RNA sequence: GUGGGAGAGGGUGGUGGAAUUCCCGGAGUAGCGGUGAAAUGCGCAGAUACCGGGAGGAACGCCGAUGGCGAAGGCAGCCACCUGGUCCACCCGUGACGCUGAGGCGCGAAAGCGUGGGGAGCAAACCGGAUUAGAUACCCGGGUAGUCCACGCCCUAAACGAUGCGCGCUAGGUCUCUGGGUCUCCUGGGGGCCGAAGCUAACGCGUUAAGCGCGCCGCCUGGGGAGUACGGCCGCAAGGC
């Protein structure tokens, strides 16, 4: 049981039907890991640096979650599934460390 | 020599190891989209070596760029 | 990896009294857990060697301590060795 | 026959020729020029001259689709590719700017033995 | 043992962007390329230069260093899992359990071999163009094995610090990586430089010893013949000891 942190990067031309499927999902399958989800960050539309999928912005959201090591990998699959979804990228929780204090 | 700005004493308070504050990362580029050198940045061995991987990483998230276009010339 | 509580468990279990982390037997005992760890780590990804490194090093230091328990107190060595199952 | 009369210049220069292509701002080109448009055919097509009869006969070109301000957009390293910039600069054409754009590998590919002890 | 730290240490899966080549579409015209100068080559079946989309293979720009890790070979995009080594603080535990190490066993860059796959760029052999007295080369245009993956062999090297491993002792100055502390500084581990005593044929070495000592292993005994011949062992062969 790690506490890790899971970025999502989807879609931004998406109705908020679709969208309210794409979490739906979203949370459906880190229910099907055993997820237990300590917070979440719902940034929204924001302007990528580079095109992805020709798509000049992007739509992010954060989950900081806790879940068996083990199946961490294996879940990352699953949330790379969805066409709607462009980035994922799950990286080991880490406490801040502060420069110029 | 790059008397100009020392970029970590031209910033406050803030955390190396986070990679979706871009705000503050793009200080860290150069006008090109590359990692400024130590002599820029200001900082040390530890804190440079810490701000290359979290600058990937937001690179890979579509935060901060890969490459740019130089301007002038 | 190998959490806090199994190492307690293990420690406590081989400690020749209350307090004792440091005993032949608790030493063992450890390193046997390490190395059936590892080995079972090594049935897959049997192509990483320098853990295997790691793997005969740490087989060297059982034996040698065995070897120094099987000197003072064969007694011990042997009640070792049964509740361990090694040597085959 | 267009009359775009805005557009884009790519210089793209070597140690070899320098080239000259003008296009629209969607970057479908017009017209184009070189060393080897002019009369030049070796090694003098390296030339600085060589590359401002190129980039002078590249904007004499695109004055007959009627354009005026261009962006400048510099590929390469070599010789007279600031001497096709000097040349665009006032060749009537107004510079609205200019980019170098060389594309530099993250180190795919390995180069020819000419261009090694590198990678 | 407890508590902390740094790291391109290793293995498996996934994944990101730049670039090269190929393909498709748009636009566009007479050359591109390459050299000391050229030609072969490619281009009117529309090349080069430019924009858009797609496929595939290989390597990871800036960070990056005189840096870090590893026993050595060696290791560099990012993420996750599995996993080795190691350092500091606390003085907690066992109680000489240590050091070295013939033989054995394992690891071992590149090239090379077997089977299957892959093949973008580069490129032995090879096909050509130049140069030259000749040019079985240097330079130029092509190009197969190979370079890439998995599994199995091969065991070589300027496999280098040309310096076996471990422990103790013998001025300091300075730079640096990484811990701890009363954080001007002290203390510990690692990487560099100049230098005390001392050593060395000299160059140089000098708390990272090539100094002062002890233990154990390996090796040398004038040059060519020769790492050859024979024998044995190992190898599918090349060939290795
Ligand atoms: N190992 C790969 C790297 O691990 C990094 O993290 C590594 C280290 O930072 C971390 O250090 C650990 C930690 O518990 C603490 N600092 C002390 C501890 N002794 C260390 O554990 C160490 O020893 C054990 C055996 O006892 C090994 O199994 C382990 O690999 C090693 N790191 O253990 C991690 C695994 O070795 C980063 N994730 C990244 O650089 C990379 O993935
Ligand atoms: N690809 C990631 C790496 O894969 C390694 O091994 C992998 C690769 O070496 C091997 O080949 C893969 C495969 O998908 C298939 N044959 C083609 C694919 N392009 C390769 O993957 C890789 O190829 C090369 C490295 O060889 C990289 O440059 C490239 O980015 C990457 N796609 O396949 C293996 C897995 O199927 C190791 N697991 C580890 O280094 C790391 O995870
Ligand atoms: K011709
Ligand atoms: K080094
Ligand atoms: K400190
Ligand atoms: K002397
Ligand atoms: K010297
Ligand atoms: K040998
Ligand atoms: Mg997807
Ligand atoms: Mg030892
Ligand atoms: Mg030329
Ligand atoms: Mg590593
Ligand atoms: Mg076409
Ligand atoms: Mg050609
Ligand atoms: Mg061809
Ligand atoms: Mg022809
Ligand atoms: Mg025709
Ligand atoms: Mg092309
Ligand atoms: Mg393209
Ligand atoms: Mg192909
Ligand atoms: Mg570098
Ligand atoms: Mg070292
Ligand atoms: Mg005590
Ligand atoms: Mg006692
Ligand atoms: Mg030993
Ligand atoms: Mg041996
Ligand atoms: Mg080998
Ligand atoms: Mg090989
Ligand atoms: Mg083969
Ligand atoms: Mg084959
Ligand atoms: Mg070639
Ligand atoms: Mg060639
Ligand atoms: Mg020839
Ligand atoms: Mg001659
Ligand atoms: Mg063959
Ligand atoms: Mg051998
Ligand atoms: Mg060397
Ligand atoms: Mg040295
Ligand atoms: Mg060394
Ligand atoms: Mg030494
Ligand atoms: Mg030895
Ligand atoms: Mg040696
Ligand atoms: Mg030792
Ligand atoms: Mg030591
Ligand atoms: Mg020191
Ligand atoms: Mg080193
Ligand atoms: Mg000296
Ligand atoms: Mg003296
Ligand atoms: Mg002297
Ligand atoms: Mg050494
Ligand atoms: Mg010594
Ligand atoms: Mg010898
Ligand atoms: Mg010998
Ligand atoms: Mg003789
Ligand atoms: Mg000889
Ligand atoms: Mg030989
Ligand atoms: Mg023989
Ligand atoms: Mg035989
Ligand atoms: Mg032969
Ligand atoms: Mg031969």
């Amino acid at each position: 049981m790690r506490r890790y942190e899971v970025n999502i990067v989807l879609n931004p031309n998406l109705d908020q039907s679709q969208l309210a499927l794409e979490k739906e999902i979203i949370q459906r399958a880190l229910e099907n890991y055993g997820a237990r989800v300590e917070k979440v960050e719902e940034l929204g539309l924001r302007r990528l640096a580079y095109p992805i999928a020709k798509d000049p912005q992007g739509y992010f959201l954060w989950y900081q979650v806790e879940m068996p090591e083990d199946r961490v990998n294996d879940l990352a699959r699953e949330l790379r599934i969805r066409d709607n979804v462009r980035r994922v990228m799950v990286v080991k929780s880490q406490e801040p460390f502060l420069a110029n204090a | 020599p790059s008397r100009k700005a020392k970029v970590k004493a031209t910033l406050g308070e803030f955390d190396l190891r986070d990679y979706r504050n871009v705000e503050v990362l793009k200080r860290f580029l150069s006008e090109t989209g590359k990692i400024l050198p130590r002599r820029r940045t200001g900082l040390s061995a530890k804190e440079q070596r810490i701000l290359a991987k979290t600058i990937k990483r937001a690179r890979i998230l579509g935060l901060l760029p890969f490459t740019e276009k130089l301007v002038r010339k | 990896p190998i959490t806090k509580e199994e190492k307690q468990k293990v420690i406590q279990e081989f400690a020749r009294f209350p307090g004792d982390t440091g005993s032949t037997e608790v030493q063992v005992a450890l390193l046997t857990l390490r190395i059936n760890r590892l080995s079972e780590h090594l049935k897959v990804h049997k192509k990483d060697h320098h853990s295997h490194r790691g793997l005969l090093m740490m087989v060297g230091q059982r034996r040698r301590l065995l070897r120094y328990l099987q000197r003072e107190d064969p007694e011990r060595y042997r009640a070792l060795i049964e509740k361990l199952g090694i040597r085959g | 026959k267009r009359q775009v009369a805005s557009g884009r210049a790519y210089i793209h220069a070597s140690y070899n020729n320098t080239i000259v292509t003008i296009t629209d701002p969607d970057g479908n080109p017009i017209t184009w020029s070189s060393g080897g448009v002019i009369g030049y055919k070796g090694s003098r097509k390296g030339t600085p001259y060589a590359a401002q009869l190129a980039a002078l006969d590249a904007a004499k070109k695109a004055m007959a689709y009627g354009m005026q301000s261009v962006d400048v957009i510099v590929r390469g390293t070599g010789a007279g590719r600031e001497q096709a910039i000097r040349a665009l600069q006032a060749s009537g054409l107004q510079v609205k700017s200019i980019v170098d754009d060389t594309p530099v590998p993250h180190n795919g590919c390995r180069p020819k033995k000419k261009f090694r002890k590198a990678s």
